[PDB]
């Protein structure tokens, strides 16, 4: 049998939402690229193992002769520290920063990982940092909160079979998030028209009106969401709701109050 | 023979625990075999009750749902009903009915993959499952459940030879260090029994794809829904006929994975391990009912949730209570938090962190201990299944007695680890059972009047308070709004209720509670432990928020 690529898989300062985007892959599904395409080696949501077990598993993983790729899902938090998220008895900080030192790459899957996320909201009272922005280690980040399965696992596959892809400014590949959500939303004609919804229950937001006015991020976020959907159904704005401007760092201070423009 | 259990005596600690949501460590004793003490210890704080204070109420609904990425959505309803009763607004019948079928959607999909992909590997040994032979494996399936497909000889085999591939491989990924490698005397099945379910889990993997599109047609996408607004939704399209068409038959598909393969996986399950009827029982419960025809405020909705709301205590299904809001506080006596703490209404609620060291047996939990008149309070499917078969509802009554008539157990076995785990399916079939009548109407509601927003005012001061039954149970978010803005906001939690630690008398969680008595067959694995914790379907971010 071919061998495949071992990935450890770090839960942090989390929702846990990043590992269900995850799951909801179906080019290929969950079941397909953990059977054929990497070995997913540790991984709290769904591992067999629990307790001193999975943590020999971890080790075991870290100790590959073939090494690994590392994930990172959630931020870390350094307050007292590091004890206010621990795992096995070990800060979160210590852990990350031990399986960062011999990965063969980082992927911060979502927000929270990629830039420190909901947690390092003012006024940040766990002290939470992004694991580039705690460790100082490079990360390609793939935010989103969640982010979608498309662009996740499209990274994952470009690392392992072509390098690493184009990245932004904030680390982001471009092959996903290169383009403003606004540039490819089906109701920029109604923006471009001055359309606007003034409120969700009137005739404007009924005739699928632009959302700006509504507090719409859409002009000012970089992700792929009305191009590709979400579980090849939907998307916020197609759902009537405003862009949060959920892929961008510290959207939490940066895009708040979400219902207004700054 | 009779329930493996060790002579060890002892303490074991597992950390992590594994498949669940969140960051939990159980601490327990064991005396000759047996757990004579436990521990719940919740080990990461994030603080979104501080991080909401001065910001804006119309925000915190997108705050709130990120306390959890695995009951999604139900954060951002139960902000939702918050601020919606604390500006004393009342949202048109065709919010609430979106509302609550994103909530029916949340149930099928969480309940799911839990059973399977959480919870299963508990009771299914899957390198027992390439022992099975395939015939003898699609006879024993066909005669325990409807006849598929996927249950074939050939189906099972193709199972059977990609496992085979995989474990030969020597990469066994998450299977690996599995406490039942070698074989493990707690694991019971038969070998076939194990292909059956190995099989249906890989199916799950698919269909919770399935599930989830169901819920991003109303939703806007999931993980974390975008269509909820103060006053009621956003999302017109989601009244629309083809939509609505879509979402019925991604709903059906759904269901008919719960009828076939769920329940029938279940059943089989419960019938080996009868004896976890007698473990890991509780006996106070608590639910704030779901899916109401009148949620126009707090009282409305306990009045008239389908799933009944309500109280039980020493487990008495002659007296069911209302619902005292008023009796609600929280403990921090033997949590993470800054002492004189203690009793605080979630109205009052103070979050004040503190942390002391890893196993101080004083305070040992990131979670708060939400008591109910000093009592503890087991909240989730068990919880709303007995206080709706007590109220005698006619789904819950119907759908118990046939789990009871195929298991032979009587009523009282369900106070238990297995219990807990059948109630969970139990409600997942009768939710099943109602989405068509449920779609139905607001498909009819929604082409006769399409209005899903009201108009609304923010006052300089009020307070609110939004109640739902989660798939874990009981949620309550609290607001105090001053100037206009977030003065206070509290979140009381299902897994903070039932995995959360001792309460200022010292007393025990459910779930601590629940594992006293557990038989521990071998200390180096104790799958027993992982049982009961999992029966709860904890979620530690949900608990601690
Ligand atoms: S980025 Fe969002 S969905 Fe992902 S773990 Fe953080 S809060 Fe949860
Ligand atoms: S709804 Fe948002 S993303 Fe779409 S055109 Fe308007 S501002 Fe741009
Ligand atoms: N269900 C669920 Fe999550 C927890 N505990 C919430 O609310
Ligand atoms: S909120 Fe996030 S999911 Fe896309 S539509 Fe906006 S970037
Ligand atoms: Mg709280
Ligand atoms: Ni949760």
């Amino acid at each position: 049998a071919k061998h495949r690529p071992s990935v450890v898989w770090l839960h942090n300062a989390e929702c846990t939402g990043c590992t269900e985007a995850a799951i909801r892959t179906i080019k290929p599904y969950i079941d397909a690229l953990i059977l054929d395409t990497i070995s997913l080696d540790y991984q709290e949501t769904i591992m067999a193992a629990a307790g001193e077990a999975a943590e020999a598993a971890l080790h075991q993983a870290l100790e590959g002769k073939d090494g690994y790729y590392l994930v990172v899902e959630g931020g870390l938090p350094t307050i007292d520290g590091g004890q206010w998220g621990m795992v096995a008895g070990h800060p979160m900080i210590e852990t990350t920063k031990k399986a960062a030192a011999k990965a063969k790459g980082i992927i911060c899957i979502g927000t929270c990982s990629a830039y420190g996320g909901v947690q390092k909201a003012k006024p940040n009272p766990s002290q939470a940092k992004g694991v580039s922005e705690a460790l100082g280690v490079k990360t390609i980040n793939i935010p989103g909160c969640p982010p979608n399965p498309i662009n996740f696992v499209g990274a994952v596959v470009h690392v392992l079979t072509k390098g690493i892809p184009d990245l932004d400014e904030n680390g982001r590949p471009k092959l996903f998030y290169g383009e403003l959500v606004h540039d490819n939303c089906p109701r920029l004609p109604h923006f471009e028209a001055s359309e606007f919804a003034p409120s969700f229950d009137s005739e404007e937001a009924k005739k699928g009106f632009c959302l700006y006015e509504l507090g719409c991020k859409g002009p000012v976020t970089y992700n792929n969401c009305p191009k590709v959907l979400f579980n090849q159904v939907n998307w916020p704005v197609q759902a009537g709701h405003p862009c949060l401007g959920c892929s961008e760092p510290d959207f939490w201070d940066t895009m708040t109050p979400f219902y207004e423009q700054g | 023979k009779p329930t493996p259990q060790s002579t060890f005596t002892g303490p074991i600690v597992v950390d992590p625990i594994t498949r669940i949501e969140g960051h939990l460590r159980i601490m327990v004793e064991v005396e000759n075999g047996k757990v004579k003490d436990a521990w719940s210890s919740s080990q990461l704080f994030r603080g979104l009750e501080i991080i909401l204070k001065g910001r804006d109420p119309r925000d915190a609904q997108h705050f709130t749902q990120r306390a959890c990425g695995v009951c999604t959505y139900v954060h951002a309803l139960a902000s939702s009903r918050c601020v919606d009763d604390a500006v004393k607004v009342s949202i048109p019948a065709n919010a609430r009915m979106m509302r609550n079928l994103v909530m029916a959607s949340q149930y099928l999909h969480d309940h799911l993959v839990h059973f399977y992909h959480l919870h299963a590997l508990d009771w299914v040994d899957v390198t027992a499952a390439l022992k099975a032979d395939p015939n003898k494996a699609a006879k024993l399936a066909a005669s325990i459940a409807p006849a598929r497909p996927g249950n074939s000889a050939k189906a099972l085999k193709a199972v059977q030879d990609k496992l085979k591939a995989f474990v030969e491989s020597g990469q066994l990924g998450i299977f690996t260090n599995a406490y039942f490698l070698g074989g493990h005397k707690a694991y019971y099945l038969p070998p076939e029994v194990d292909l059956i379910a190995t099989a249906h889990y890989l199916e799950a993997l698919h269909m919770q794809v399935k599930a989830a599109s169901a819920m991003a047609i109303l939703g806007g996408k999931n993980p974390h829904t975008q269509f909820t607004v103060v006053g009621g939704c956003s999302n017109y399209q989601g009244l629309t006929k083809d939509p609505l068409a879509n979402y019925l038959a991604l709903s059906k598909e759904v269901c008919q994975f719960v009828n076939e393969c769920y329940i029938p996986d279940l059943l089989a399950v419960a019938g080996f391990y009868k004896d976890w009827g007698g473990i890991g029982g509780t006996s106070n419960y608590l639910a704030f009912g779901e899916f109401a025809t009148d949620d126009s405020s707090p009282e409305k909705h306990l009045a008239t949730s389908q799933f009944p709301s309500g109280v039980i205590t020493g487990r008495d299904l002659g007296k069911v209570d209302n619902v005292d809001l008023g009796a609600i506080y929280e403990d921090v006596k033997y949590s993470w938090y800054a002492p004189g703490g203690d009793g605080k209404h979630p109205y009052d609620g103070v979050t004040d962190p503190k942390y002391t060291k890893l196993d101080d047996k004083d305070h040992y939990s990131w979670m708060k201990a939400p008591r109910y008149k000093g009592k503890a309070m087991e909240v989730g499917p068990l919880a709303r299944t007995f206080i709706a078969y007590a109220k005698g509802q006619p789904d819950f009554k119907k759908v118990v007695d046939m789990v009871l008539g195929k298991l032979s157990v009587p009523a009282t076995a369900l106070h238990s680890t297995l219990g807990r785990t059948a109630a969970r399916g139990i409600e997942t079939a009768i939710v099943c059972a109602n989405m068509e009548k449920w779609i139905k109407e607001m498909a009819d509601s929604g082409a006769k009047d399409n209005t899903l927003c009201a108009k609304w005012e923010m006052p300089e001061e009020s307070k609110g308070v939004g109640l739902a039954d989660a798939p874990r149970g009981a949620l309550s978010h609290w607001i105090r709004i001053k100037g206009k803005k977030i003065d206070n906001f509290q979140l009381v939690v299902p897994s903070t209720w039932n995995l959360g630690p001792r309460g200022a008398q010292g007393d025990k969680s459910p779930v601590e509670e629940a594992l006293i008595g557990t038989p521990i067959a071998d200390p180096k694995r104790p799958v027993e432990i992982l049982r009961t914790v999992h029966a709860f379907d904890p979620c530690i971010a949900c608990g601690v928020h």
